[PDB]
This record gives structure tokens, C-alpha cells and sequence, in this order.
């Protein structure tokens, strides 16, 4: 039922890495501070997209045994979740508690970004969705290694390695979830009936950057690596 | 081609 002594450690270690990332406060007080037009705004998403992606690589190489996995593996994994990863952690900032009036700003700001009015109402359903779950830190952090080390990843040839790999993770995540929430007999369930949401946004990632109201859409050479652009 | 992927995983 309990954490066992490994389990606490895996935590432990899964959660000092995951800190590493950009501060929540240093994102959302740009975004707050003065309205930007949607030129610069795709500026700053494509500059925080990126140092994502490099504090990203560094958690997943921590994860225990990704550094044991064949290497063509290693890059199907990143390049199949760093977009999953990227709107898992946009969620745990939009849902961060700020003083009064400062979130209804921040989904302001979101929505006049210059992203297509197409793929706003997805994104703030999703954004809303993992709000109600009132995630803790703990479960943010798992649930990203969980979807980073993905056994059914498109080119992975070994899956049972990765099978291997997640499910000590996902082990510890219900326990949390059995522990923490009784009252929520799902709650695991629906943390993991999330991800399929997240894949979706993963399969229209191009589209969504491409519908931009920008007259240039210029990416870094990392995003056009770990992305389907240029 | 994914050689900054590469880079970011083999280094250290
Ligand atoms: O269109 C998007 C996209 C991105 C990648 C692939 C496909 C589509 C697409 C567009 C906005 C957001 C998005 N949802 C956010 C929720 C809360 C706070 C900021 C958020 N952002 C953007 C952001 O900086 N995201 C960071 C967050 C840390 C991890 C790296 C990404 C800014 C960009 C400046 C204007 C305002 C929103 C998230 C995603
Ligand atoms: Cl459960």
C-alpha cells in the first residue's frame, strides 16, 4: 500500500530532477507583466520551447536505465514526447495558484497570443481538465516520465526494454494517487486517460505552429530537430 | 537527421 524505501528514493530522485526545469513564476510573470504582439509572442514561445527541450533531455538521461537503452531508442523516445512533455508542463503553469485577477490575465494573454481559434478551445480544455485534478508536484513529474518512456513510441525496436523502465514509475504513481486521494477511486485512471489528449496534441503540433499569426515562422535548429518543421 | 539530439544525449 505504503511507498517502499525504493520507491521513497525514486521520488525523491525523480523530483529533484524534474525542479531543474524553468520556474513557473519566471514564465507567467513575463506573460502578465505587458501585452506582446503575436510576432513576439511566437518569439517567446520558441525560446521557451527550446530551453524545454535542452532541461528535458537532461531529466530524461537521470531517468533510471535511459542511458541503458540502445540509442536509435533514445532518440524515438525524446522525439515522441518532448511536444507531450512541453503541454504537460504549459498546464502545471497555467494551473499554478497567482493573487486574485492574475489567472483570468494569464488565459487572456493565452488566448490573444496569435494561435489559431481553432486550437485555443482544445488547449484550454485540456489546461482545465488537469486543473480539476489538482495535481501535486509529485504526480506532475512522474506522469512526465511516464509519457517520455512510452514502450508503443512510433520506430522503437526494443519495447519491452522501455516496458521495463516505465512501470516502476507508474507503480509508484498509483500508489500516490491510493495514498493521497481515497476519496478518488480514478484519480490514477484519469491522470493516465489524460495522456491520450496529449497525443492528440502531439499529432497536430505542425498544424497548430504553422496557424500562427505570424508572417514568419522561424525555429530554432533544436525545435526543427525534435519538431515537424521547416 | 537529429544531430543535436544526438549531441545533448552522448555528451558528459
Ligand atoms: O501553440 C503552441 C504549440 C507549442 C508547441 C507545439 C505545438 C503548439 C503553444 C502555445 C502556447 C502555449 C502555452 N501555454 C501556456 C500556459 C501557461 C503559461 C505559458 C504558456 N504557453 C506559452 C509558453 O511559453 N509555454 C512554455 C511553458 C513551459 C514549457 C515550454 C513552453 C506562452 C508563449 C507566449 C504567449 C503566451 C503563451 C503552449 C503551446
Ligand atoms: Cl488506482
Amino acid at each position: 500500500m505504503e511507498l517502499t524505501p525504493d520507491q521513497q528514493t525514486l521520488l525523491h530522485f525523480i523530483m529533484d530532477s524534474y525542479n531543474k526545469q524553468r520556474m513557473p513564476q519566471e514564465i507567467t510573470n513575463k506573460i502578465l507583466k505587458e501585452a506582446f504582439s503575436a510576432e513576439e509572442n511566437f518569439l517567446i514561445l520558441t525560446e521557451m520551447a527550446t530551453n524545454h527541450v535542452q532541461v528535458l533531455v537532461e531529466f530524461t538521461k537521470k531517468l533510471p536505465g535511459f542511458q541503458t537503452l540502445d540509442h536509435e531508442d533514445q532518440i524515438a523516445l525524446l522525439k515522441g514526447s518532448a511536444v507531450e512533455a512541453m503541454f504537460l508542463r504549459s498546464a502545471e503553469i497555467f494551473n499554478k495558484k497567482l493573487p486574485s485577477g492574475h489567472s483570468d490575465l494569464l488565459e487572456a494573454r493565452i488566448r490573444n497570443s496569435g494561435i489559431s481559434d481553432e486550437y485555443i478551445t482544445p488547449m484550454f480544455s485540456f489546461y482545465k481538465s488537469i486543473g480539476e485534478l489538482k495535481m501535486t508536484q509529485e504526480e506532475y513529474a512522474l506522469l512526465t516520465a511516464i509519457v517520455i518512456l512510452s514502450p508503443d513510441r512510433q520506430y522503437i525496436k526494443d519495447r519491452e526494454a522501455v516496458e521495463k523502465l516505465q512501470e516502476p514509475l507508474l507503480d509508484v504513481l498509483q500508489k500516490l494517487c491510493k495514498i493521497h486521494q481515497p476519496e478518488n477511486p480514478q484519480h490514477f485512471a484519469c491522470l493516465l486517460g489524460r495522456l491520450t489528449e496529449l497525443r492528440t496534441f502531439n499529432h497536430h503540433h505542425a498544424e497548430m505552429l504553422m496557424s500562427w499569426r505570424v508572417n514568419d515562422h522561424k525555429f530554432t535548429p533544436l525545435l526543427c530537430e525534435i519538431w515537424d518543421v521547416q | 537527421d537529429h544531430q543535436l539530439l544526438r549531441y545533448l544525449l552522448d555528451k558528459d
